[PDB]
C-alpha cells in the first residue's frame, strides 16, 4: 500500500535490466499502473512523489501537513519549482529509455519517492491440492476440496452431465451395491 | 494543460478505460454540491451549518458547495462535508 | 493511441510488433505493405492492427468486413473553432466511425465499443462469423500487441501536467466562484414568495 | 497434467453460467499462484485482491 | 558529460 | 541436453522456421533480430519471448527468394560477432590510449 | 451502390432465413436454469438503491 | 501494515509479531509525525516509484 | 539497406571521457539501440562474479538475527577474480579449491577496561563493538595458498557495517562463497549501475539577444547555454549539450520555445559503468563484449552439432 | 500507363474544421486543370505542405509504367527502372466508398472517390468523367511532387 | 535497523556511509551537502542514507 489509501498486491518480481531505466542512470523500485488513479482521484500520491524526489534530492523533509496549501500558493507551483531549483522536470516527469528494447521512450514517464508500505494481509499460504484424499467412516468421501451445491447449478446451466456425473459420482463416494432385484 | 489525444487522463477517460468526466472535473475543476441522502448536509439544532458558519447563513460555502478541487486543495468545512457524504454511501452499503 | 491517425512505424518496429501479437502460430506470416512508400517505408498503427486481424482468420476462411462507430466521438478530437467547410460534412472522414474492408483496418479508433465487453465490436463480430477460438485468439493476440507497444515505443503515463488548467482559463474560474458567494438570498426570497425589499 | 489438458476452473459466488469455465492447463515453472488472462475476470467478477 | 578527451 | 530447437511451418516449408533459443532473453535475440533484418533475403525477422516465466525465445526468421532460414541465422550470428569483435578492438584500444595520457603527462 | 454487389434479393433472404433456423435453441439446453439465474444473478447487485 | 512493533522482542510473549527488517522514515510527511515521534517505531520503505503502464501483468490493483 | 560492414568499421568510435577506479566513462558513436542494450544488459546481469552463499553459524548471540545477518554476508562484494574459478557443480555442499572460498568471522565482544573512567563514548567502553567486514579471516583451502599472494582474497570495502555487538554478545561462522552470474541472484552483480543516454543536440532556430538569452542560460542545466557579449548585446550559444539533463524546462517558456530545437542525435551513447570493485570497470566492460560473443558461438556450434550432411 | 487520374492541384486551406491530428495535415485544395476539389491528409514530418503551395498528382493501379501488371507485394531488395517515381511522395491504399448525387440515373455528374491510405483518408469529387477507374476495394497508390511556380 | 550493505534500487555499497555521515554532521555540514561529498549523487543513492532510522542503537539497551 501507500499512505494515500491505494493497495496493490504483487504481481511479478521483473529483473532488473528488464525495467525502464530512465536518462540518470536509476531503474525504478515499484512499477504503479496509471489506471489506478481516476477512479480514486488519490491527487496526494503526485504530491508525495514529486515532494519525496525533491526531497531526497536536497537532503529536506518536506512538510506535508494538511490544510496549509491554499490555492492561490499551490501544492504543485512549489514542488515544481523545488525540481526546477534540483535541474529535474517542473512536472516530475522523467525521460525513460527501456530494457526490454533499448530505445527512448516517447512519452515522458512520472517517477519519484513514495513511502510504500507493507500489509501483513499476506497471501494466504493454503494451497489445497487433493489427490487420493483420506476417507472418512460415515460417507466415505473425501475429508478434501468442496464442489458444491451453486456449481451443480451451473454445469446443468450449461448442459454437461457427464462432468458432473464425473465430480459428484466418480470422484467422491462411489461404490457398489447388492439388491435383489425381484 | 495537455488537450486530449495528449491528456493521458482525457485518453483514459474518452476511450473507455477507467475513469469518467466527473472524476476529471472534480479533479480540475469543482467538487460542486455534497448532497446527503438527497439534500444539502444537516443544519444543527441551534440552526448553523457547521461552527465556523454563522446561524442560517445565505452563502452556498454553508450547504456544501466546495468550489474548491482535488488538485489545488479543499478547505476544512468542505472537507468535513466530504467525509459526511462519503461516510453516507459507505454506511449505505456495509448495513443494507 | 496507436489506431489514432498520428502513428507511423518503420519496417523494423511493425515486423517486430506483429510477432509480439502472434507467437509461435503453425503458419506463414503474412505481411502488408507499406502506407507510404517513399521517401521512407512507413506503416501506419492501423496497419499493424490490420496484419494481427489477417493472421488469426484461419486459412480457407476470407476476411470479414464491418463498419461502426467508436467511443471517442467527433467532438473530442477538436481544437481549434471549426471553420464551416462548403461542400462537405465532416462526418464523413472522421475518426469516429470504424470501417473495416477485407480484414484492413481503413478508418476510425479502435476503443472499448470494438475490442471489449460492449456488444456489436470486432471481437463480437468475430464471434458471429469465425466462432470462439478465433475471437478469444483476436482478444489474445490484440493484447499482447498493444502492451509490447509500451514496452518498446511507447509509454503510458499519469503525472501533474494533465490535470493542470491554463492560466487563462483559471482567472474565468475565479470569477465564478467570486460571483457564487453571492447567491444566498434571492435564492430564499423566491423560496418562500417574500418580496425583494 | 500437461500443457494442454483442461482444468475446471471455479470461482465462488457461482450465481451463473460463465462461473465455471475450462480452462487449458499451461505449466508455469516456479510459481505458487495459478494466473488468468483479463478477459477472464469479468465472467468470474475477479478482483485479483 | 564532460567533453571527451580521446576525440576526433 | 541441447540448446536450440527449430520448428517448421508444415514439416516440409524450410523458409519458415520459429528457431526456439534455449536460455535466452531479449539480451541476444534484440541483436540477432537487427542484424538478420539487415539481411534482404528476410521478409520477416522478428522475435518474442515465450513466457516470463520460462527462460527461451521465439525468432521467426521467413526467408524469401529460395534460401533455409539456417543461412540468416549464421550469417546474423557471424555478423554479431564481427561486430563485437570490431568493439573490443576499439574499446581495448582506447582505454590504452586514455590510461597511455593519464600516466605520461606530467608523470 | 457503386461496389460489387454479387448477392440479391433471393440470396439474403436465404441467408437472414437460415440464420434464424440455425439459431433454434437445440434439444437439451436447460433453459429452467438459464432463467433461474438471468433473474437470481442480477437480483444481488439490487441493493436498496 | 507490518511495521517495527516494539524494541523489546525477548520478554514479550506474544502470539504474532510482525517485525519489519530495515525500516526507513518518510521523507515526505506531516508535522504530527515528530509531534508524537514516529520514528522510534517506523511502519514502511521508501520506493522510487514510477507510474507507467510498461508490463502487461500491471492491471487491475496490481504492480 | 544492408550491413556493410566497412560502414561500421569507419563509422564506430569508443570515446571515453573519464576513468578511473571503480568507475568510467565513455562514448559508443555509431552503434545501434539493439547492441548497446545488450551490451548494457550483459554487464548487469550476465558478467559473473564472486559472492557469499552458506554461511555456517556457531553461537550468533547478536541482535542481529542469524538470516539477516547472512544475507547481509551475501551483499558483500569479494575481491577474488572471476576467472579463476568454475561453476560449483550442482548438489556439491562441500567445496573444493576450483569450485568455493572461505571466510570465517569470529568476532568476541568484552568490555573495556583501561580509558572508561565517568565517560560513555562508546568506543572507550568496548572493544569489537562494530563488527566491521575487515573482521573477516580468509582461511584458504586446498593450494590457494599459493595461487593468491598474501592478502588478494578479501572483502572489497573494509569498511562496511555488519552488525554492532554488546559484552557477551559474539559471532563465531564461516562462509562460502561461490560463483555465479547476476541473473541467479543480484548480489553477483559486478555493477553499481551500467546506463546509457543519447547525446543532446540544442539547436537555436533564431539569433537570441538580450535579455532572453540569460532567460535561456537558467532552462537548461549549469553548463549549456554560455552568455557571452558580441558588440553590445548578450548573445547566447551552445557550449557541451553533453551536460543537458534534457528537463525540457524551455519549453514551459512561451517567447523561447520557438528559438530553440531540443533533440537527441542518433546513435552517440553515453555509457557510464561504476564497479563494486571487485573487477576493473575496463574489464567488466571487455567480459561483457566477450560474453554476448560466446552466447553467438553456443549456437553456432549447436548447428554445427545438428547437421552432418 | 495505368495512370488513374492525373491533374494539378492548389491548396487553398488547411485544416479548416479543426482536428489537428499529430504528423499529419489535411489539405483542402481545388484543381486547374478539372474542376475538382481534393481533400488529402500528407504526412507533415516528411514532406510539409503549406497553403498555397502548387504540386502534381497522379493516382495509378501500378507503379510499373512498363505495362499495367499489378503485382501487390512489396520487395525492398528488388529495384526497377520502371517504376513510376519521378514524384517525392507516394503513398498506398485501397479505396472504400464512391458516391454521387444520382436521381434515378447512372454515375451522375458530381461523383466522389473515398481512399483509405493505411489510415489517411482523402476526398477526390469531381466529374464522373474522371473518375472511371476507381472501383470500390481496388488498390491504388498516390503520387505527388510539389510544382514551385 | 542498520544500514543496508547495498542501496536497494542499483546495488551501490552504501553500507560503508553511515558513520561517516554521522562524522559528517557532527562536523557541521548541511545534508545536502554531507550526501554529495560522499558521492551519492543519485536520489535512490541519497535516499537510503537521508531517511535511515538506525534503530540499532535504540535496541542495544536492552542488552544482557
Ligand atoms: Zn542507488
Amino acid at each position: 500500500a501507500s499512505r494515500h489509501g491505494q493497495k496493490g498486491i504483487l504481481s511479478r518480481l521483473w529483473p532488473a535490466e528488464d525495467m525502464p531505466f530512465t536518462e540518470s542512470g536509476m531503474v525504478p523500485d515499484i512499477l504503479f499502473n496509471p489506471h489506478g488513479f481516476p477512479s480514486r482521484m488519490t491527487i496526494g500520491m503526485l504530491i508525495e512523489s514529486m515532494a519525496g524526489k525533491s526531497a531526497a534530492l536536497h537532503g529536506l523533509c518536506h512538510d506535508a501537513t494538511p490544510f496549509i496549501f491554499s490555492e492561490e500558493n499551490s501544492a504543485l507551483e512549489y514542488f515544481g519549482e523545488m525540481l526546477k531549483a534540483a535541474g529535474y522536470n517542473f512536472y516530475g516527469t522523467e525521460r525513460l529509455y527501456s530494457g526490454i528494447s533499448g530505445l527512448e521512450l516517447e512519452a515522458d514517464i512520472f517517477i519519484g519517492v513514495v513511502y510504500y508500505q507493507r500489509l501483513r494481509h499476506m497471501v494466504s499460504d493454503k494451497f489445497q491440492v487433493r489427490t487420493t484424499g483420506a476417507r472418512d467412516r460415515v460417507t466415505n468421501q473425501p475429508i478434501g476440496i468442496r464442489f458444491g451445491e451453486m456449481e451443480r447449478d451451473a454445469l446443468l446451466a450449461h448442459g454437461t452431465s457427464f462432468l458432473l456425473h464425473d465430480r459428484l459420482f466418480n470422484c467422491s463416494d462411489r461404490s457398489v451395491a447388492h439388491v435383489c432385484v425381484k | 494543460h495537455r488537450q486530449f489525444p495528449e491528456n493521458s487522463l482525457q485518453m483514459m477517460v474518452q476511450s473507455g478505460a477507467k475513469g469518467s468526466t466527473v472524476n476529471t472535473m472534480q479533479i480540475s475543476c469543482l467538487l460542486g454540491q455534497i448532497e446527503l441522502e438527497g439534500r444539502r448536509p444537516p443544519l444543527m439544532a441551534s440552526g448553523k451549518s457547521l461552527p465556523c458558519f454563522e446561524p442560517y447563513e445565505f452563502t452556498p460555502r454553508a450547504g456544501g458547495f466546495v468550489t474548491g478541487r482535488f488538485l489545488t486543495g479543499i478547505k476544512p468545512p468542505e472537507f468535513f462535508f466530504h467525509c459526511m457524504a462519503g461516510r453516507e454511501g459507505l454506511v449505505d452499503t456495509a448495513v443494507k | 493511441s496507436m489506431t489514432t491517425r498520428g502513428c507511423f512505424f518503420t519496417r523494423e518496429h511493425y515486423m517486430e510488433l506483429v510477432y509480439r501479437g502472434l507467437t509461435d502460430k503453425v503458419g506463414r506470416v503474412k505481411l502488408l505493405s507499406p502506407s507510404i512508400l517513399k521517401p521512407f517505408p512507413l506503416w501506419t498503427g492501423k496497419q499493424v492492427v490490420s496484419t494481427l486481424l489477417i493472421n488469426i482468420i484461419p486459412e480457407d476462411h476470407i476476411p470479414l468486413n464491418l463498419s461502426g462507430k467508436a467511443k471517442i466521438t467527433g467532438k473530442a478530437w477538436v481544437k481549434e473553432t471549426p471553420r464551416s467547410v462548403p461542400g462537405f460534412n465532416p462526418d464523413s472522414m472522421c475518426e469516429s466511425q470504424v470501417i473495416i474492408r477485407e480484414g484492413e483496418l481503413l478508418c476510425g479508433v479502435l476503443d472499448k465499443a470494438h475490442y471489449g465487453s460492449s456488444a456489436y465490436g470486432l471481437v463480437h463480430c468475430c464471434y458471429e462469423i469465425y466462432g470462439g477460438e478465433t475471437s478469444g485468439k483476436v482478444l489474445t493476440c490484440l493484447a499482447r500487441l498493444f502492451t509490447a507497444y509500451l514496452q518498446l515505443y511507447r509509454g503510458f503515463t499519469l503525472g501533474v501536467e494533465d490535470i493542470l488548467v491554463k492560466p487563462k482559463a483559471d482567472v474565468k474560474r475565479q470569477r465564478i466562484i467570486e460571483e457564487s458567494t453571492h447567491c444566498g438570498p434571492q435564492a430564499v426570497r423566491a423560496a418562500l414568495n417574500l418580496p425583494e425589499a | 497434467v500437461k500443457n494442454g489438458d483442461i482444468l475446471l476452473l471455479n470461482r465462488q459466488p457461482t450465481l451463473h453460467r460463465p462461473s465455471i469455465q475450462a480452462h487449458r492447463a499451461r505449466i508455469l515453472p516456479e510459481e505458487k499462484v495459478l494466473r488468468l488472462h483479463y478477459a477472464n475476470c469479468k465472467a468470474y467478477n475477479a478482483d485479483f485482491d | 558529460g564532460n567533453p571527451p578527451v580521446t576525440g576526433p | 541436453k541441447t540448446a536450440l530447437e527449430m520448428v517448421q511451418a508444415a514439416g516440409t516449408d524450410r523458409h519458415c522456421v520459429t528457431f526456439v533459443l534455449h536460455e535466452e532473453d531479449h539480451t541476444l535475440g534484440n541483436s540477432l533480430r537487427y542484424m538478420i533484418m539487415k539481411n534482404p533475403e528476410v521478409e520477416f525477422c522478428g522475435y518474442t519471448t515465450t513466457h516470463p516465466s520460462e527462460s527461451k525465445i521465439n525468432l521467426r526468421i521467413q526467408t524469401r527468394g529460395t534460401l533455409p532460414a539456417v543461412e540468416p541465422f549464421q550469417r546474423g550470428l557471424n555478423e554479431l560477432m564481427n561486430v563485437c569483435q570490431h568493439v573490443l578492438d576499439k574499446f581495448e584500444a582506447s582505454i590504452k590510449d586514455y590510461k597511455d595520457q593519464k600516466a605520461s603527462r606530467n608523470e | 451502390s457503386y461496389e460489387k454487389s454479387e448477392l440479391s434479393l433471393d440470396r439474403l433472404r436465404t441467408l437472414l432465413q437460415l440464420k434464424w433456423q440455425r439459431s433454434l435453441c437445440e434439444p437439451g439446453e436447460a433453459v429452467g436454469l438459464l432463467a433461474a439465474q438471468s433473474i437470481g444473478e442480477p437480483s444481488t447487485q439490487m441493493t436498496l438503491n | 501494515t507490518m511495521g517495527f512493533p516494539l524494541l523489546t522482542y525477548q520478554d514479550r510473549s506474544d502470539n504474532k509479531l510482525y517485525r519489519l527488517q530495515t525500516p526507513q522514515s518518510p521523507l515526505v510527511r506531516p508535522s504530527m509525525y515528530d509531534y508524537y515521534d514516529m520514528d522510534n517505531y517506523p511502519i514502511g520503505t521508501n520506493a522510487i516509484v514510477a507510474v507507467i503502464s510498461y508490463t502487461g501483468y500491471d492491471m487491475e490493483d496490481a504492480m | 539497406d544492408a550491413w556493410d560492414q566497412d560502414r561500421f568499421e569507419k563509422n564506430f568510435r569508443v570515446d571515453v571521457v573519464h576513468m578511473d577506479e571503480n568507475s568510467l566513462e565513455f562514448d559508443m558513436v555509431g552503434i545501434d539501440a539493439a547492441i548497446a542494450n545488450a551490451f548494457r544488459r550483459i554487464l548487469l546481469a550476465e558478467v559473473p562474479t564472486m559472492a557469499v552463499e552458506k554461511v555456517l553459524v556457531y553461537n550468533n548471540t547478536s541482535i542481529v538475527q542469524d538470516e539477516i545477518l547472512a544475507h547481509r554476508l551475501g551483499l558483500i562484494p569479494i575481491h577474488a577474480d572471476p576467472r579463476l574459478f568454475e561453476y560449483r557443480n550442482q548438489g556439491d555442499e562441500e567445496g573444493t579449491e576450483i569450485d568455493t572460498l572461505q571466510f570465517r568471522l569470529q568476532v568476541r565482544c568484552t568490555r573495556n577496561p583501561h580509558a572508561a573512567k565517568d565517560s560513555s563514548d562508546p568506543n572507550e567502553l568496548y572493544v569489537n563493538h562494530k563488527v566491521y567486514t575487515r573482521h573477516m579471516t580468509w582461511i584458504p583451502l586446498g593450494n590457494q595458498a599459493d595461487l593468491f599472494p598474501e592478502g588478494t582474497i578479501r572483502p572489497v570495502h573494509d569498511d562496511i557495517l555488519i552488525a554492532q555487538l554488546r559484552p557477551g554478545q559474539e559471532i563465531d561462522l564461516l562462509m562460502h562463497c561461490v560463483k555465479g552470474i547476476g541473473k541467479d541472484h543480484a548480489k553477483f552483480s559486478p555493477v553499481a549501475t551500467a546506463s546509457y543516454r543519447l547525446l543532446p543536440d540544442i539547436t537555436l532556430l533564431e539569433p537570441v539577444e538580450g535579455e532572453a538569452a540569460e532567460e535561456l542560460s537558467r532552462c537548461f542545466s549549469p553548463g549549456v547555454i554560455e552568455v557571452q557579449e558580441v558588440q553590445g548585446k548578450k548573445v547566447a550559444r551552445v557550449a557541451n549539450p553533453r551536460l543537458d539533463t534534457f528537463s525540457r524546462e524551455i519549453f514551459r517558456n512561451e517567447k523561447l520555445k520557438k528559438v530553440v530545437r531540443l533533440a537527441r542525435v542518433r546513435d552517440h551513447y553515453i555509457f557510464s559503468v561504476e564497479s563494486t570493485g571487485v573487477l576493473p570497470p575496463d574489464v567488466l566492460v571487455s567480459e561483457a563484449i566477450k560474453v554476448l560473443m560466446g552466447k553467438c558461438r553456443r549456437f553456432l556450434d549447436e548447428l554445427d552439432a545438428v547437421q552432418m550432411d | 500507363a495505368g495512370i488513374l487520374f492525373e491533374d494539378i492541384f492548389d491548396v487553398k486551406d488547411i485544416d479548416p474544421e479543426g482536428k489537428k491530428f499529430d504528423r499529419v495535415s489535411r489539405l483542402h485544395c481545388e484543381s486547374e486543370s478539372f474542376k475538382m476539389d481534393l481533400i488529402l491528409d500528407v504526412n507533415i514530418q516528411i514532406y510539409p505542405v503549406d497553403l498555397g503551395d502548387k504540386f502534381r498528382l497522379v493516382i495509378a493501379s501500378t507503379l510499373y509504367e512498363d505495362g499495367t501488371l499489378d503485382d501487390g507485394e512489396y520487395n525492398p531488395t528488388d529495384d526497377r527502372p520502371s517504376r513510376a517515381d519521378q514524384f517525392e511522395y507516394v503513398m498506398y491504399g485501397k479505396v472504400y466508398r464512391i458516391e454521387g448525387d444520382e436521381t434515378s440515373t447512372e454515375a451522375a455528374t458530381r461523383l466522389s472517390a473515398y481512399v483509405s491510405y493505411g489510415g489517411l483518408l482523402m476526398r477526390l469529387q469531381g466529374d464522373a468523367n474522371n473518375l472511371h477507374g476507381f472501383e470500390v476495394d481496388s488498390r491504388v497508390y498516390l503520387l505527388m511532387k510539389k510544382l514551385a511556380f | 535497523m542498520i544500514i543496508p550493505v547495498r542501496c536497494f534500487t542499483c546495488g551501490k555499497i552504501v553500507g560503508n556511509k553511515w558513520e561517516a555521515y554521522l562524522g559528517l554532521l557532527q562536523a557541521e555540514y548541511t545534508e545536502g551537502d554531507a550526501l554529495d561529498a560522499l558521492g551519492l549523487k543519485r536520489y535512490c543513492c541519497r535516499r537510503m542514507l537521508l531517511a535511515h532510522v538506525d534503530l540499532i542503537e535504540k535496541l542495544l539497551n536492552y542488552a544482557p
